[PDB]
């Protein structure tokens, strides 16, 4: 079949019609950065020649082409520290919870910490673990961040976050209510804070709500881990090719170097331990070249992974569709098997009702226009409301200013502007 | 590390610069105890060759087959080995061996090659261009010559039996006309069940112990253990997906031996700068501290840098989350990282923390923007 | 009359242990679900061809099926294998020996040899002059048809008889039908268990799935 | 030590030339590395197959050294777009994104110029010294929520 | 020349599939660049090479 572009909406547009949401939808969505790949390294001498004296030494014909790749993959390996570093020792200090969770509601049990487990990681970073999963001179080097500490660093900024807004994220950590926090993060919404401190209670169970769900999307669907494992399987993809090389001839009467040794005398060894010697060098460039080449994407990733780190969980952004579909209110990081993942609170309009609406409104001759929000009717009476939630109110002078006169605004209406 | 990084002066971090390696201590030599040896001469003396047409196809199976008495014999006019070299004959040894006699004129013995061509690399008998073996051939002008009408000439390996058929006449005084006795040995060298092995006397087999073996002529170098594969009644040898072997068995006694690469890996050595010190710490990486002040970390064997309870910054890392430093009487100490200072924050759900004062801090980011607009000129730089 | 191969005719190419892999190999097997002529044993001998090799199988329930002969004149003119399994004694024979015109048993020697309810497969083929069988023994409870299912062939016998085969004929025991297949270069992918018997197999020319 | 990637650059750029000029040295198989010595020395038959792999060798150096190069090149061409991007929000303006211009909230930063690089003095505003007061999300006064 | 990088791609490829091409006809020290007359012209021993 044709595939389908989506759903048809056409927008019901008119000069004085206008959508005003009545109410809200707190919604948690994932995003799953690559922050670094696995530190391999190479013996160039051993896999081309492996315990060989007559093939080493024809090896050293070629110049520098063995160190250089080993070169090459020791940068790397330094990189994906480099990497995990930057993406998470973004806090100097080491935060911890209190031991009273009183948030005002807001369950964060979930992504805290749970003491009980011989590694302090939460529920969700445990699920997220266990979600995702030679001797020719090809050896793995450890990661010099442990676990341990990625879940130590990941627990200190989300401590740092629930008790202190981005106050820690700019200078030393000011304590401050979870609620008040929040007032925060919805006046940086343009929403009022009186909408939080009256729905305070829906809010909590919202978010609740949305965190259960997160729960239940990472423990049915193995398919939401995607780059992160795609790394992975590159990677080990990249590892089978090169040992599956070993056994390949090059033109040569056999893939074993040891067979051509025992069999022959150096003047034609010599030429066959040349074939041999100049298709497992191309592997190994073939292979240290992929490498580099995904590497410089690793890089970038770990890269977007740190500014969303620095500009969503140490702060609020203003940027669209940077932290999840909405109103972007915090984000909370969580650990990865090599990378990270961010759960982006935004606030979604919900629940919307058609306004009729003015640019501005007569009283003695004056325009007014409003000083925040706009003015709608609701077919009667006129009032001034904010733009992103419905809460009407009386048009006041408190609440417009004065600019011009009736006959320049094309759309202006009559109304009476109430004066304390 | 100086010779690594081809300068005398050394800067603070840890280096890999070469590889440790475990090495054998004796070589076990392993063959079938058959004292037979092979019918060379009934083959190499008898008292006539067939003919080129119908060469005979002798199958020389269950016997040692003595290759030195051969090359060093000297009633040879030429002995041409394409496959192997002469001289390996006594240790590589052969599942079957083929021994075509037959005689053949003086100037068409080249043709007795794999690879060429001709009235009688074609027509009366052909090789595989992959051929492998020797071709022995030794005149028998004293021996064959008369006239001798009785030897006539007309898909590799084919025995075919206006004529396409000719004779020609050997007479003593006819080089390039006379009689040649030539006799093509051809070995298989699959890897199967040997029952053509040389002389060389085998030894006892050391298990649990890196050894540098050799088993019917597969040689490799590891440590021998017992092992749990049933390998089939036609089984001889296990393999790995590199190609290399992996399980072997005795062909003297009937038991499957695992075999495993003598321990190895990378040599990391950990040094503050030769202007500050010119002692070093050694790390060999993902070893155990067996093979090898001795520190087990998973990132291998740490030798030389002094464990230590007290966390700092990290300073040379290593890797799993330990971290080395020259402190102090200085000397290399190791430790495990430290992340940062604890900090409680004082939280409550009444309480807030507002600052009464600022700082004016300038920060300073380095950005690179460019790098060196090289150019090479292909041409010169390969043929100058 | 004939009948579906199914998955029959998988035997050990070579003679290397693997385990817990999976290997292509390229060698002379039998097409998956493809025609093998059917003979019958009841109340039909012909002289076949041999090919490029042979996938040869029988149902038993009284031992009447015992014996092959290979060859390309098979009247005594030209060497010819003789295989016969008489009670408990496996014989193998290379004589030029004299054919009857209807050989069957009743109820210049170079080489010589001497040792329903049963499903007996095997595997004849020629390489360089190099005569091997591949065998499996199975009991079944079946008489309509050979059963579906899968079971590797190991080789048991290596003979360099280096005699040139055409043709072949079977011999019976007369006082149990046979399936006869053929070999072709194919493609095939082994699923080596654990314990390094073949266990499954992909004909990589069977159809797109299996490609 | 204070300017770091700025110089790991140059010591990149001068490794991979100075290993371009040092694979000149080697033999690749061939008699000589010198191929005037090797033309001096052999009649064009033989001349032409150790001069083939000279050529070999030589050229694939190269190639492996453009590869190295044009995947630097990448990397540089990144930064210069996280430059290029500082310097229009951070000096051109003032920035809101946390920690794109230095600990703490973005004041001002002024360009400077590096060898093959470009060096940003952020200034920054960072509170210092606090002390603990009681909060309250709101204040009644005649039964209507204050906030502020 | 408004549209920049967007043509330089298309001009990128282009350029690196022609070279493609173009490869077909060189020799790499062959006596011909044409499989075929190779073939035609030489047994398997060195046709091989
Ligand atoms: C805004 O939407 C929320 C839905 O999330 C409404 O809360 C629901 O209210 C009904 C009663 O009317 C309860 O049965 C549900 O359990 C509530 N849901 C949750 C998640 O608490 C809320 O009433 C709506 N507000 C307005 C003004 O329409
Ligand atoms: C936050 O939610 C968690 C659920 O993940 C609550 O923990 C559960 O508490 C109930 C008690 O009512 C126990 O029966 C469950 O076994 C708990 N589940 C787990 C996974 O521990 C937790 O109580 C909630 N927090 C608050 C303050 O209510
Ligand atoms: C528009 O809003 C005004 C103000 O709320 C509504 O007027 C009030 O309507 C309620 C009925 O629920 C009465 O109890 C009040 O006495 C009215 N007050 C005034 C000042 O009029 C009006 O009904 C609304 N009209 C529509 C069409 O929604
Ligand atoms: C809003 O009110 C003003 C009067 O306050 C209206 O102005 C009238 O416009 C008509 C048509 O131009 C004139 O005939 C009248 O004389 C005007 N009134 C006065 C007092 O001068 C204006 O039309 C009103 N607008 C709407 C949209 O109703
Ligand atoms: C950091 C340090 O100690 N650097 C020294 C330097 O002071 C001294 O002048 C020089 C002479 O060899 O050696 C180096
Ligand atoms: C019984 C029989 O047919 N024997 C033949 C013999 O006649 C023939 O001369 C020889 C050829 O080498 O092969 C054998
Ligand atoms: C038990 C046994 O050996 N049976 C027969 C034997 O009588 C016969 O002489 C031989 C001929 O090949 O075949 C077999
Ligand atoms: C506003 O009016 C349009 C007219 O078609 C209607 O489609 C739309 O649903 C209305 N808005 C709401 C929130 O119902
Ligand atoms: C809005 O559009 C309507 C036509 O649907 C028109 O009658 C009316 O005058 C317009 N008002 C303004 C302010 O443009
Ligand atoms: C053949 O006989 C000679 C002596 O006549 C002997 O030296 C030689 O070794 C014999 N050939 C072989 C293969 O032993
Ligand atoms: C080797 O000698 C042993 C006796 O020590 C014997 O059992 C074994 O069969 C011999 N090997 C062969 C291949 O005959
Ligand atoms: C080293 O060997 C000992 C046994 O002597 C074992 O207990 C330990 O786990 C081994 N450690 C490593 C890293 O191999
Ligand atoms: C660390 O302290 C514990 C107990 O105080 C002791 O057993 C251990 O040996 C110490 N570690 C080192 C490296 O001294
Ligand atoms: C096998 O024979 C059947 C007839 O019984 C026929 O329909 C089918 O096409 C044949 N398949 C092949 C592969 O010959
Ligand atoms: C392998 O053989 C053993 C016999 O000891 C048996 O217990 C086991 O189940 C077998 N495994 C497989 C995968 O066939
Ligand atoms: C606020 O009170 C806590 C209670 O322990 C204290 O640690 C903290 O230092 C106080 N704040 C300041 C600025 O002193």
């Amino acid at each position: 079949y044709t595939m389908s572009l989506g759903a048809e909406n056409s927008v019901a547009y008119s000069n004085n019609s206008i959508a005003i949401p009545t109410n809200f939808t707190i919604s948690v969505t994932t995003e799953i950065l690559p922050v670094s790949m696995t530190k391999t390294s190479v013996d160039c001498t051993m896999y081309i020649c492996g315990d060989s004296t007559e093939c080493s030494n024809l090896l050293l014909q070629y110049g520098s082409f063995c160190t250089q790749l080993n070169r090459a993959l020791t940068g790397i390996a330094v990189e994906q520290d480099k990497n995990t570093q930057e993406v998470f020792a973004q806090v100097k200090q080491i935060y911890k919870t209190p031991p009273i969770k009183d948030f005002g509601g807001f369950n964060f049990s979930q992504i805290l910490p749970d003491p009980s487990k011989p590694s302090k990681r939460s529920f969700i970073e445990d699920l997220l673990f266990n979600k995702v999963t030679k001797f020719n001179g090809l050896t793995v080097l450890p990661p010099l961040l442990t676990d341990e500490m990625i879940a130590q660093y990941t627990s200190a900024l989300l401590a740092g976050t629930i008790t202190s807004g981005w106050t820690f994220g700019a200078g030393a950590a000011l304590q401050i209510p979870f609620a008040m926090q929040m007032a925060y993060r919805f006046n940086g919404i343009g929403v009022t804070q009186n909408v939080l401190y009256e729905n305070q209670k829906l809010i909590a169970n919202q978010f609740n709500s949305a965190i259960g769900k997160i729960q239940d999307s990472l423990s049915s669907t193995a398919s939401a881990l995607g780059k992160l494992q795609d790394v992975v399987n590159q990677n080990a993809q990249a590892l089978n090719t090169l040992v599956k090389q070993l056994s390949s001839n090059f033109g040569a009467i056999s893939s074993v170097l040891n067979d051509i040794l025992s069999r022959l005398d150096p003047p034609e060894a010599e030429v066959q331990i040349d074939r041999l010697i100049t298709g497992r060098l191309q592997s190994l460039q073939t292979y240290v070249t992929q490498q580099l080449i995904r590497a410089a994407e690793i890089r970038a990733s770990a890269n977007l992974a740190a500014t969303k780190m620095s500009e969503c969980v140490l702060g609020q952004s203003k940027r669209v569709d940077f932290c999840g579909k909405g109103y972007h209110l915090m984000s909370f990081p969580q650990s990865a098997p090599h990378g990270v993942v961010f759960l982006h609170v935004t606030y979604v309009p919900a629940q919307e009702k058609n306004f009729t609406t003015a640019p501005a409104i007569c009283h003695d001759g004056k325009a007014h226009f409003p000083r925040e929000g706009v003015f709608v009717s609701n077919g009667t009476h006129w009032f001034v409301t904010q733009r992103n939630f419905y809460e009407p109110q009386i048009i006041t002078t408190d609440n417009t200013f004065v600019s011009g006169n009736c006959d320049v605004v094309i759309g202006i209406v009559n109304n009476t502007v109430y004066d304390p | 590390t100086k010779c690594t990084l081809k300068s005398f002066t050394v800067e603070k971090g840890i280096y890999q610069t070469s590889n440790f390696r475990v090495q054998p201590t004796e070589s076990i030599v392993r063959f079938p105890n058959i004292t037979n040896l092979c019918p060379f001469g009934e083959v190499f003396n008898a008292t006539r060759f067939a003919s080129v047409y119908a060469w005979n196809r002798k199958r020389i199976s269950n016997c040692v087959a003595d290759y030195s008495v051969l090359y060093n014999s000297a009633s040879f006019s030429t002995f041409k080995c394409y496959g192997v070299s002469p001289t390996k004959l006594n240790d590589l040894c052969f599942t079957n061996v083929y021994a075509d006699s037959f005689v053949i004129r003086g100037d068409e013995v080249r043709q007795i090659a794999p690879g060429q061509t001709g009235k009688i690399a074609d027509y009366n008998y052909k090789l595989p261009d992959d051929f492998t073996g020797c071709v022995i051939a030794w005149n028998s002008n004293n021996l064959d010559s008369k006239g001798n009408y009785n030897y006539l000439y007309r898909k590799p390996f084919e025995r075919d039996i206006y004529f396409p058929l000719q004779s020609y006449g050997f007479q003593p005084t006819n080089v390039g006309y006379q009689p040649y006795r030539v006799v093509v040995l051809s070995f298989e060298l699959l890897h199967a069940p040997a029952t053509v092995c040389g002389p060389k006397k085998s030894t006892n087999l050391v298990k649990n112990k890196c050894v540098n073996f050799n088993f019917n002529g597969l040689t490799g170098t590891g440590v021998l253990t017992e092992s749990n594969k049933k390998f089939l009644p036609f089984q001889q040898f296990g393999r790995d997906i590199a190609d290399t072997t992996d399980a072997v068995r005795d062909p003297q006694t009937l038991e499957i031996l695992d075999i495993t690469p003598c321990s190895f890996g990378g040599v990391s050595v950990i040094t503050p700068g030769t202007n500050t010190s010119n002692q070093v710490a050694v790390l060999y990486q993902d070893v155990n501290c067996t093979e090898v002040n001795v520190f087990q970390t998973r990132a291998g064997c740490l030798i030389g840098a002094e464990h230590v309870n007290n966390s700092y910054e990290c300073d040379i890392p290593i890797g799993a989350g330990i971290c080395a430093s020259y402190q102090t009487s200085q000397s290399i100490i190791a430790y495990t990282m430290s992340l940062g200072a604890e900090n409680s924050v004082a939280y409550s759900n009444n309480s807030i923390a507002i600052p009464t004062n600022f700082t004016i801090s300038v920060t300073t980011e380095i950005l690179p923007v460019s790098m060196t607009k090289t150019s090479v000129d292909c041409t010169m730089y390969i043929c100058g | 009359a004939y009948t579906n191969s199914f998955t029959r005719g998988v035997y050990y190419p070579d003679k290397v242990f693997r385990s817990s892999v999976l290997h292509s190999t390229q060698d002379l097997f039998l097409p998956f679900f493809s025609n093998v002529t059917w003979f019958h044993a009841i109340h039909d001998n012909p002289v076949l061809p041999f090919n490029d090799g042979v996938y040869f199988a029988s149902t038993e329930k009284s031992n009447i099926i015992r014996g092959w002969i290979f060859g390309t004149t098979l009247d005594s003119k030209t060497q010819s294998l003789l295989i016969v399994n008489n009670a408990t004694n496996v014989v193998i024979k290379v004589c030029e020996f004299q054919f009857c015109n209807d050989p069957f048993l009743g109820v210049n020697c170079t080489f010589e040899y001497v040792s329903f309810k049963n499903l007996r497969e095997f595997v004849f083929k020629n390489i360089d002059g190099y005569f091997k069988i591949y065998s499996k023994h199975t009991p079944i409870n079946l008489v309509r048809d050979l059963p579906q299912g899968f079971s590797a062939l190991e080789p048991l016998v290596d003979l360099p008889i280096g005699i040139n085969i055409t043709r072949f004929q079977t011999l019976l025991a007369l006082h149990a039908a046979y399936y006869v297949g053929y070999l072709q270069p194919r493609t095939f992918l082994l699923k080596y268990n654990e314990n390094g018997t073949i266990t499954d197999a992909v004909d990589c020319a069977l159809d797109p799935l299996s490609e």
